[PDB]
RNA sequence: AGCCAGGAUGUUGGCUUAGAAGCAGCCAUCAUUUAAAGAAAGCGUAAUAGCUCACUGGUCGAGUCGGCCUGCGCGGAAGA
């Protein structure tokens, strides 16, 4: 029962993926290319989280979830890297429509009651990496 | 290390340390280190201490030093008989009577200040306590 | 056994005791915190 | 912690949703993750259900606010109450399937009409 | 509101004062106004815990002396040099 | 105080790094479901995982916490 964050159409380098979930009994290339077959639709350069579920027989089922609050906030403000000094140094900007798009993606991925709760959790990740909401 | 820029006379009578202190109260900072016991503070002591509580506050808030080492102490060196004058001037001291306020402090959290003052007092010869400025 | 005239709690698991008229500091966690007064 | 004023206000909020609520279900909350509990909180805000874990001797003071007083012996043991403010049922049908899904805790005693319902007959709701 | 109970001082001087302070009581005074001064004694503890609030210094308090209140303010107070103690209090008639 | 239970999502917050995922280091430290759950008080990893803590519900059943001021004692305390 492991989790990783893997770039869009990508898999099977040695340090990020193979050892981590490969010491758990998982076949590495089925995860790799069924995850690049599922996440071929995610834009190039966004890490997308993947939850791997392993069973006593090593046959696994993974739910690929929507890209992180921090990655959809990197892309919706246009930027590459967020702030090394958040809310002191501010690195980009998103109007409330992008807070709400990222929070519809994460409306599929949150615990929130309303799209205002998911927009507010994406508001929180918007204040975390320094980005301004405008 | 504190010491009078220039003096009227070079040497002094041993004098006594008697009676109680003036400046019993904290007139600048919110907190102060008061002396309970009676003794002489060399400049070295005061300096080391001021250092201690300067490390302790990470150079924040503010620190006053209310005491000054203005009276010169002498010593004849080893292997020297009595007489032949008064000894040479070794170092400087401040006479301390019970209830003087050695350092004042403010712009800091109280807890932190009690701490810094414990660390400051580790370097001092005499019995000391923590105190707060009051209204009247 | 740090043997000294000022003995203290060096963490949250250190527990002070007086055994046979000696003040010691006993730790479960850290053998290095074992102290006696003297 | 909680001041007496804190406890007083909270007794007023439980008594206030208790007056407004159509039906309630008391259950054991022990031995279940906050993941499945936020799952029954989503399945709660979706069913109109008001979910709570409240102190026992606090809930004797709030339930003295009537007509749930048949539940004051159901407060021995950890207490998680589901008030359905919208619809009756949808708490009692959701809890049996959540406790059979988890196979943890209990779901002990319900209350409707002013009477208490024993554990195997909560299938009435 | 602060109410301080007190007695009239039958004695004076350094000796009286230090016997007062030994007994866990302390001397204070009430002056100001048309009247004559009134020297009184107090319980060290009550007042020490009472001036442990700030308003004590900014406010009109009352002093119960032989059945009779007076309304006063805190004028100045001399404290023992290193000890958590009070040597004396100047009360000015309010 | 003990003992049962949980210590959640966004999320591996961004920075940085071959790796930093609460726990090298730099900066922010928000919001959600909340009974409660620090962008985490320590052990832990190549980095994770793994282990307690803060915090809260349960059982328990009446006093408990730590400063202040003093009285008398303990250690500090070895020599022909
Ligand atoms: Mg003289
Ligand atoms: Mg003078
Ligand atoms: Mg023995
Ligand atoms: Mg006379
Ligand atoms: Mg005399
Ligand atoms: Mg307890
Ligand atoms: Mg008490
Ligand atoms: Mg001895
Ligand atoms: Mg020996
Ligand atoms: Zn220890």
């Amino acid at each position: 029962y492991v989790k990783l964050q893997v770039a869009a159409g990508m898999a099977n380098p040695s340090p990020p993926v193979g050892p981590a979930l490969g010491q758990q009994g998982v076949n590495i290339m089925e995860f790799c290319k069924a995850f690049n077959a599922k996440t071929d639709s995610i834009e190039k350069g966004l890490p997308i989280p993947v939850v791997i579920t392993v069973y006593a027989d090593r046959s696994f089922t993974f739910v690929t979830k929507t890209p992180p609050a921090a990655v959809l906030l990197k892309k919706a403000a246009g930027i590459k890297s967020g702030s090394g000094k958040p809310n002191k140094d501010k690195v980009g900007k998103i109007s409330r429509a992008q807070l709400q798009e990222i929070a519809q993606t994460k409306a599929a991925d949150m615990t929130g009651a309303d799209i205002e709760a998911m927009t507010r959790s994406i508001e929180g990740t918007a204040r975390s990496m320094g980005l301004v909401v405008e | 290390m504190l010491q009078p820029k220039r003096t009227k006379f070079r040497k002094m009578h041993k004098g006594r340390n008697r009676g109680l202190a003036q400046g019993t109260d904290v007139s600048f900072g919110s907190f102060g280190l008061k002396a309970v016991g009676r003794g002489r503070l060399t400049a070295r002591q005061i300096e080391a201490a001021r250092r201690a509580m300067t490390r302790a506050v990470k150079r924040q808030g503010k620190i006053w030093i209310r005491v000054f080492p203005d009276k010169p102490i002498t010593e004849k060196p080893l292997a020297v008989r009595m007489g032949k004058g008064k000894g040479n001037v070794e170092y400087w001291v401040a006479l301390i009577q019970p209830g003087k306020v050695l350092y004042e402090m403010d712009g800091v959290p109280e807890e932190l200040a009690r701490e810094a003052f414990k660390l400051a007092a580790a370097k001092l010869p005499i019995k000391t306590t923590f105190v707060t400025k009051t209204v009247m | 056994m740090k043997v000294r005239a000022s003995v203290k709690k060096l963490c949250r698991n250190c527990k002070i005791v007086k055994r046979d008229g000696v003040i010691r500091v006993i730790c479960s966690a850290e053998p290095k915190h074992k102290q006696r007064q003297g | 912690a909680l001041n007496l004023q804190d406890k007083q206000a909270i007794v007023a909020e439980v008594s206030e949703v208790a007056k407004g609520a159509l039906s309630a279900v008391v259950a054991d909350s022990r031995g279940v993750t906050v993941d499945k509990m936020t799952e029954l909180r989503k399945a709660g805000r979706e069913a109109g259900v008001y979910m709570r874990v409240v102190r026992n001797t606090l809930l004797r003071r709030a339930v003295e606010g009537t007509p749930f007083e048949c539940l004051k012996d159901a407060f021995v043991g950890p207490t998680l109450i589901a008030y359905v403010t919208e619809h009756p049922g949808a708490a009692a049908r959701l809890f049996k399937e959540f406790a059979k899904a988890n196979a943890k805790f209990e779901v002990k005693a319900a209350a409707f009409e002013g009477e208490l319902i024993p554990a195997s007959q909560i299938d009435r709701l | 509101m602060f109410t301080i109970n007190a007695e009239v001082r039958k004695e004076q001087g350094k000796g009286a004062s230090r016997r007062l302070r030994a007994a866990n009581k302390f001397p204070a005074i009430i002056y100001g106004g048309k009247e004559a001064p009134l020297a009184i004694e107090l319980d060290h503890d009550k007042v020490m815990n009472m001036q442990a609030k700030a308003e004590f210094y900014s406010e009109v308090l009352t002093i119960v002396v032989d059945g009779k209140e007076i309304k006063v303010k805190a004028q100045d107070v001399q404290r023992h040099p290193y000890k958590p103690k009070l040597q004396h209090i100047d009360f000015v008639r309010a």
